RNA sequence: UCCCCUGCUCGGCGCCGGCCCGAAGCGUUUACUUUGAAAAAA
RNA sequence: UGGUGACUCUAGAUAACCUCGGGCCGAUCGCACGCCCGGCGGCGACGACCCAUUCGAACGUCUGCCCUAUCAACUUUCGAUGGUAGUCGCCGUGCCUACCAUGGUGACCACGGGUGACGGGGAAUCAGGGUUCGAUUCCGGAGAGGGAGCCUGAGAAACGGCUACCACAUCCAAGGAAGGCAGCAGGCGCGCAAAU
RNA sequence: AAACUGCGAAUGGCUCAUUAAAUCAGUUAUGGUUCCUUUGGUCGCUCGACUUGGAUAACUGUGGUAAUUCU
């Protein structure tokens, strides 16, 4: 029963998107998953629920309201290229190198340890 | 260097003498008339009233016909008129500084729910607004020093999540309710 | 390039040198006037 | 310090450039440009905080890669490119172009214009400079070396180039009675005529303005600016047409609105 | 409340060498009084 | 020719110079391709002696700094003051050399000393006048134990660059080798006093 | 990958020890100098090969010192 109004809407079509900032309507509810969100975007827009980008939902003190974010895109690869990698591993499309910083960085004093082609043997 | 804010400020002030009988008695009415928690609210009200007193004064010390002074006049009156501790027909800058503090302890939401109808007594009053029970325009307050508008008194509501306005029954009914079934099934 | 705008600076310089000449040749003349009256 | 400067902080940044003060401790710094550190606008907070195209500081590099804006008709792939007073953005893309005009108050703003406008912009020479075998130089307030004008340029007057050639096609002599632009200090956006001018041997001179409401006004000769002969301008004014009408007349025509909106 | 009790080389609200007005240039210097410019942000 | 309130300004002509530890006058690269009888072309990147602009930096003009007389006179052929001619410096100039005259500041507090003194935008308190603080996030200055010297580079007397000293200090086959947390965490010491 | 080359490492960060017309603040000048980069100009203006030379990296192999981002 829930419902969702625009506000702001307007389009780039210098970065092929469409940017608004959408109003939720979930009275007598928790917050709404951005997945559903997504998916009545694609549905009042006319889109493929893939190209959809949600983000950033702040609750009110109350209950009812919740402002959010959303993007609009054209295509999967034009929405691949101007995009934040974070809500591409959000979407599942991304994955990222999982080691930390402490040892990419001694290893980097490791590399300037030695000099040559043995650079890239010292760490392993 | 990290990006902060680093700017507050006390909105109350300790008076001079700390025992003496008369403004101890008046400020212990005036908590005991309101329903107010301690003398910390008393006197940030008070200040407040100080400080708009202070402004008025020195708009008031300025000659007539000038630019800042009827700019600054019209803005202060006209929100002073409308937070609702003013008349329009006391559109007057000289009226300012016959304002006493009952005056701008009259426009607290928790008085305004007391003299709207909404609760027995004030403290029941207080303990309404602290519960969560109530909107001001399709949005509940928590707050007791809600400072209310002019437009903004007819509004007040109960809200929608609350069973003394309609809604679902709160927890103490709802284990009643559960002991009464399971002792009768 | 250099050559052509060197050529349309020469035609502008020339009009601009023949148009003060004739105004001062007018200068010269209003003072003739001038000290004949 | 040691060398020249090369951060910038947020509360160090001009007013005009009109940020928040939580967000981050650093300003964009822009690059070596045509205008001056202080009365410049760039374009990343152009686009991040004016048009609203972007959000984020790697978007609008991600756009001046993508080579879609042009600041007086050629591609700027510069994301801090100093677009100051007087200059044209064009895009190619979705079509528009704006010009930077100083409105009532001391910011920039902006200004949608024809593409019949966008083909020319106006400049103001600092200094007349004769070359090596006797050529006439140009020295502009935009860094533009122009070589043979008409002769009758002088210091102070204002000239039209267009931008496809860099060629003059007419010029505005500076004289009193013609339309007005200031550029800087505390009056800054105002349109009014030139009455009177007066010379200070040794120091700076001062001119005196005249709006067209009656309003008067005195600034420096240095930040003096011609856009019209007569009282016609040469380009398109924004909204308000340069009055700086007083706060009491601002408060009045704002309740006027605002009681018609309801 | 407001107009009046500063003078000799060039030129435009206007006429038939004559009237007036306006200007590249000048008039004992100081303090003080009033206005205007510039005087970073927080 | 041109401009400034003001040139020994820019420009014009003449007679030479033009530094091999030496000014310029493209022995570079990518993409899409071509027309016309081997020659002839587009859109860019990099570099370049100069010229202006931009970020500056640097040296100067006028005015404004806490306490102290149990500090009343101070500086000077070991430059203090000025002149002239120069060295050097990126330029002005005792910045420094050679020669001259005896100058320059002060009872309107110079000079000397102290500071539990970084300066300022500021903060507390506040009828009006005032008193105290400002190490502290923005600006400017100074330093990386303390003085001294230098390379590279446009810009450093740089210290997460080098070199000499002393104080301190690591490893060591005793021959030598390697350093500066007033950066982020953390340890010792210190102290009423300050975090992963 | 490694390595040669050009660039940036003189920015930022911390502290207030020295310093009392010194620093700094407002107002001025460089018509008494320098200026990486960016922007714009100049780049057949001069009267006399359809592409030149030999060295070095990286690399291979042989080594020393107890030890260094040593060679």
């Amino acid at each position: 029963t829930v419902t969702i109004r625009t506000r702001k809407f307007m389009t780039n079509r210098l970065l092929q998107r469409k940017q608004m900032v959408i109003d939720v309507l979930h009275p007598g509810k928790a917050t709404v998953p951005k997945t559903e969100i997504r998916e009545k975007l694609a549905k009042m827009y006319k889109t493929t629920p893939d190209v959809i980008f949600v983000f950033g939902f702040r609750t009110h003190f109350g209950g009812g309201k919740t402002t959010g974010f959303g993007m609009i895109y054209d295509s999967l690869d034009y929405a691949k290229k101007n995009e934040p990698k974070h809500r591409l591993a959000r979407h599942g499309l991304y994955e990222k190198k999982k080691t930390s910083r402490k040892q990419r960085k001694e290893r980097k004093n490791r590399m300037k340890k030695v000099r040559g082609t043995a650079k890239a043997n010292v760490g392993a | 260097p990290v990006a902060r804010s680093w700017v507050c400020r006390k909105t109350y002030v300790t008076p001079r003498r700390p025992f003496e009988k008369s403004r101890l008695d008046q400020e212990l009415k005036l908590i005991g008339e309101y329903g107010l928690r301690n003398k910390r609210e008393v006197w940030r009200v008070k200040f407040t009233l100080a400080k708009i007193r202070k402004a008025a004064r020195e708009l008031l010390t300025l000659d007539e016909k000038d630019p800042r002074r009827l700019f600054e006049g019209n803005a202060l009156l006209r929100r002073l008129v409308r937070i609702g501790v003013l008349d329009e027909g006391k559109m007057k800058l000289d009226y300012i500084l016959g304002l006493k503090i009952e005056d701008f302890l009259e426009r607290r939401l928790q008085t305004q729910v007391f003299k709207l109808g909404l609760a027995k007594s004030i403290h029941h009053a207080r303990v309404l607004i602290r519960q969560r029970h109530i909107r001001v325009r399709k949005q509940v307050v928590n707050i007791p020093s809600f400072i209310v508008r002019l437009d903004s008194q007819k509004h007040i509501d109960f809200s929608l999540r609350s069973p003394y306005g309609g809604g679902r029954p709160g927890r103490v009914k709802r284990k009643n309710a559960k002991k009464g079934q399971g002792g009768a099934g | 390039k250099n050559k052509e705008e060197a050529a349309e600076y020469a035609k502008l310089l020339a009009k601009r040198m023949k148009e003060a000449k004739e105004k001062r040749q007018e200068q010269i003349a209003k003072r003739r006037r001038l000290s004949s009256l | 310090a040691r060398g020249p400067k090369k951060h910038l902080k947020r509360v160090a940044a001009p007013k005009h450039w009109m940020l928040d003060k939580l967000t981050g401790v650093f300003a964009p710094r822009p690059s070596t440009g045509p205008h001056k550190l202080r009365e410049c606008l760039p374009l990343i907070i152009f686009l991040r905080n004016r048009l609203k195209y972007a959000l984020t500081g790697d978007e609008v590099k991600k756009i001046c890669m993508q080579r879609f804006i042009k600041i007086d008709g050629k591609v700027r792939t510069d994301i801090t490119y100093p677009a100051g007073f007087m200059d044209v953005i064009s895009i190619d893309k979705t079509g528009e172009n704006f010009r930077l005009i100083y409105d009532t108050k001391g910011r920039f703003a902006v200004h949608r214009i024809t593409p019949e406008e966008a083909k020319y912009k106006l400049c103001k020479v600092r200094k007349i400079f004769v070359g090596t075998k006797g050529i006439p130089h140009l020295v502009t307030h935009d860094a533009r070396t122009i070589r043979y004008p008409d002769p009758l340029i002088k210091v102070n007057d204002t000239i039209q180039i267009d931008l496809e050639t860099g060629k003059i096609t007419d010029f505005i002599k500076f004289d009193t009675g013609n339309l007005c632009m200031v550029t800087g200090g505390a009056n800054l956006g105002r349109i009014g005529v030139i009455t009177n001018r007066e010379r200070h041997p040794g120091s700076f001179d001062v001119v005196h303005v005249k709006d067209a409401n009656g309003n008067s006004f005195a600034t420096r000769l240095s930040n003096i600016f011609v856009i019209g002969k007569g009282n016609k301008p040469w380009i398109s004014l924004p909204r308000g047409k340069g009055i700086r009408l007083t706060i009491a007349e601002e408060r009045d025509k704002r309740l006027a609105a605002k009681q018609s909106s309801g």
